[PDB]
Order: structure tokens, then C-alpha cells, then sequence
């Protein structure tokens, strides 16, 4: 039984037809986050989506990816045993601090890039990167960041592109996805550009309350660096945002290239 | 700055609710 090996304690978080609770593996004494999904509320198709997310999590072992340690199916309940990460989402911390210093944003994006690079080398594309699902080890400056929520992730064959469907989060969507073009790994680096812009000034590069006009902004790469807040941001921060928010997906910087950019490598 | 311009950072769900 799940309850034979793990003891449940307090709720840490709440999803649709899911909760997250702190748990201890009894024999080990080790603490984990248990995502408990009510599979009574899911069709076969959506059960199988859950088993796919678990399988992709199992492929990925990396200090900046939330590690799935176990996946247990019981009558009406599925349990996903993750690393316990208690720092809350990157999103909440950006709102609390308003924006990050270049030193803190650089250390943050460097870890995201290592994680994305690992995903891309394993043939996994997240498709849905955003501060909302990047988890912090703590509220302390320089805290380790981890990628979470592989529920929309896909597997690609080498550098081959294909139409993998319309999915992700509106404000973070790549122009190639909005065009319905075949796509691959670069969609993640567009999302990294959006995340980096948000990190440095605390608002997104693309937004309109009209989703059509939001989508026209993204497809046209219509963002800028308004004064006064962007006046004190280094040209190299801007240059790395520009190479990530490149509409052409072949010209757009890769995770491997981003890790060599002077704003990452020459601190 | 974000606060002086009254800009907001608001969480977004995925397309696939």
C-alpha cells in the first residue's frame, strides 16, 4: 500500500482534482512532496497523460529539475513522489521583490538554461516554461531554481521539427506555435527570453487583454525596453533577451549558446 | 519601474486549462 511506505502530513498546495502534501518514507525517514491525484475525476485518456508526465519526469535527473522518485497507482488515487521544494514559485518571489538584480536574475536564468539544455539533449521539450512553474529551494537571494510540470512536454527525434499541437501559456507562446509551423527545442528559449525580461523589471514584454492582439504582439516580436527602469540594465542583459526573443527559430540562441553568453559566463 | 507605472504581473493558466 502507498500508506505502508509513506506517512502523509500537511497540504503544501492545491490543484484541480489534485493536492500536494509533505510525506515521509517511513523506513528511510526521508521527506518528499506527494502530489495526490483523484483519478476518479479523469477519463482513461487523462489517466494516460498523467502516466506520460511521470515517464518523462523519470527520464530527467538534474539538480535544476524537480526529481520524481516514485509513481504509485491505487484505487481512485495516483501518487507522484517528488523532491520537497518549499521556496514556492519563482512567480511569487518576483512579485514580492518587484524584480531581480542582474546578479540574482543571471544566477536564476543560468540554472534554467542548464535544465533546458539537459531536457533538449534528452530529446524533451517542456513547451510551457514560466515563473508560475519554476520552484525555488528557499526565499533567500541566489536560491537554487528547479523546472516543474512536464504535463505538456513532448519528445522530439534529433533536431527534427514537427507540429506537436497548440499548447503552452499565452504570454509565453513562441511565434512558430502561434503561426502553427512545425517546431521543436527553440520554443523553450523564447519562453526563457520572456522569463528573463520579467526577472529584470517585473512585467512581461508581451501583453494585451485582447488575446488576438497579444498573439499579434508575439508573432511580430513587438517588445521594447522602456525608460526609466531599462536605462540602468546592462546592454548584455538586453542582448541576451534579444537573441532569445528572435522570431526566426533557427537564428534564435540555443540553451548551449545562451550558457556561453557574456551576461551568463563573465560575471 | 513596474510599481510607478502601475504595471501588474498576473499568473496565467496554460491554454489546456
Amino acid at each position: 500500500r502507498f500508506t505502508e511506505e509513506y506517512q502523509l502530513f500537511e497540504e503544501l498546495g492545491k490543484g484541480a482534482f489534485s493536492v500536494v502534501r509533505r510525506c515521509v518514507k517511513v523506513l528511510a525517514g526521508q521527506e518528499y512532496a506527494a502530489k495526490i491525484i483523484n483519478t476518479k475525476k479523469l477519463s482513461a485518456r487523462d489517466h494516460q497523460k498523467l502516466e506520460r508526465e511521470a515517464r518523462i519526469c523519470r527520464l530527467l535527473k538534474h539538480p535544476n529539475i524537480v526529481r520524481l522518485h516514485d509513481s504509485i497507482s491505487e484505487e481512485g488515487h495516483h501518487y507522484l513522489i517528488f523532491d520537497l521544494v518549499t521556496g514556492g514559485e519563482l512567480f511569487e518571489d518576483i512579485v514580492a521583490r518587484e524584480y531581480y538584480s542582474e546578479a540574482d536574475a543571471s544566477h536564476c536564468i543560468q540554472q534554467i538554461l542548464e535544465a533546458v539544455l539537459h531536457c533538449h539533449q534528452m530529446g524533451v521539450v517542456h513547451r510551457n516554461l514560466k515563473p508560475e512553474n519554476l520552484l525555488l529551494a528557499s526565499k533567500l537571494k541566489g536560491a537554487a531554481v528547479k523546472l516543474a510540470d512536464f504535463g505538456l512536454a513532448i519528445e522530439v527525434e534529433g533536431e527534427q521539427q514537427a507540429w506537436f499541437g497548440f499548447a503552452g501559456t499565452p504570454g509565453y507562446l513562441s511565434p512558430e506555435v502561434l503561426r502553427k509551423d512545425p517546431y521543436g527545442k527553440p520554443v523553450d528559449l523564447w519562453a526563457c527570453g520572456v522569463i528573463l525580461y520579467i526577472l529584470l523589471v517585473g512585467y512581461p514584454p508581451f501583453w494585451d487583454e485582447d488575446q488576438h492582439r497579444l498573439y499579434k504582439q508575439i508573432k511580430a516580436g513587438a517588445y521594447d525596453f522602456p525608460s526609466p527602469e531599462w536605462d540602468t540594465v546592462t546592454p548584455e542583459a538586453k542582448d541576451l533577451i534579444n537573441k532569445m526573443l528572435t522570431i526566426n527559430p533557427s537564428k534564435r540562441i540555443t540553451a548551449a549558446e545562451a550558457l556561453k553568453h557574456p551576461w551568463i559566463s563573465h560575471r | 519601474s513596474k510599481r510607478m507605472k502601475g504595471f501588474c504581473l498576473i499568473p496565467q493558466q496554460s491554454i489546456n486549462e
